[PDB]
């Protein structure tokens, strides 16, 4: 059963990760525009863009959040960003989600001058986490959950973030046991993930080198939170 | 540095 204490927590960071959203006009292109390596490419960019800014929002209405050292914020921002970002494509392409157009933007993702080494690797994840049939409160706890990771890099003040993190650790534990009391190992299967995306941020920092030689157009902000001169 | 993350955090 879960707690008062709990079951508050729970609503309002659910209520986060379904108040913002990307705009229709935007996820409206994975369908209408050509498919070509330059389309398919600006519009991926354009999604990231966007999405970082979802991302913040929703992180900054963690609570506990904004108590956090100034310093420690981007260092975590900075740190999610890209496995936040795989998680809402994982769950684009596994709930079919209709503002996803999840075969053709597959299609573009496919062609936008991303390695194979990396293409494979990548849907590889999607099939195996689609096939844990998450609930949206497993994916927004995830979410929270990698955002909130106290051994990122260039952190400060490590246990600082630590006690943020536990409290949803746990309500996503206690989830697991109420509605999944048949099979005790689905938290660890949760977790799981968790390392699964980290091996993506190593892959990702080559691709956006590979993108940066080809004179490939970021954005101010993507540039900023992932590094880029 | 860091002029835009900031920026969106105070917003
Ligand atoms: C810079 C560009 C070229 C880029 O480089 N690497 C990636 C990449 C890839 Cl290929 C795979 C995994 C992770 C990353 Cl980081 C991208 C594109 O990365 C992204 C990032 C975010 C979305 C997105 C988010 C939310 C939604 C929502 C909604 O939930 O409101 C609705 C509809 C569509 C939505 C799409 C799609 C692609």
């Amino acid at each position: 059963e879960l707690t008062p204490d709990q079951q508050t927590l729970l609503h309002f960071i659910m209520d986060s990760y379904n108040k913002q959203r990307m705009p229709q006009e935007i996820t409206n292109k994975i369908l209408k525009e050509e498919f070509s390596a330059e389309e398919n490419f600006l519009i991926l960019t354009e999604m990231a863009t966007n999405h970082v800014q979802v991302l913040v929002e929703f992180t900054k209405k963690l609570p506990g959040f904004q108590t956090l050292d100034h310093e420690d914020q981007i260092a975590l921002l900075k740190g999610s960003a890209v496995e936040a970002m795989f998680l809402r494509s994982a769950e684009i392409f596994n709930k079919k989600l209709p503002s996803g157009h999840s075969d053709l933007l597959e299609e573009r993702i496919r062609n936008s001058g991303i390695s194979d080494e990396y293409i494979t690797p990548m849907f590889s994840f999607y099939k195996s986490i689609g096939e844990l049939k998450m609930t949206q409160e497993e994916y927004a706890l995830l979410t929270a959950i990698v955002i909130l990771s106290p051994d990122r890099q260039y952190i400060k003040d490590r246990e600082a973030v630590e006690k943020l993190q536990e409290p949803l650790l746990d309500v996503l534990q206690k989830l697991c046991k109420i509605h999944q009391p048949e099979n005790p190992q689905h938290f660890a299967c949760l977790l799981g993930r968790l390392t699964e995306l980290r091996t993506f941020n190593h892959h990702h920092a080559e691709m956006l080198m590979s993108w940066r030689v080809n004179d490939h157009k970021f954005t101010p902000l993507l540039c900023e939170i992932w590094d880029v001169q | 540095d860091h002029q835009l993350l900031r920026y969106l955090l105070d917003k």
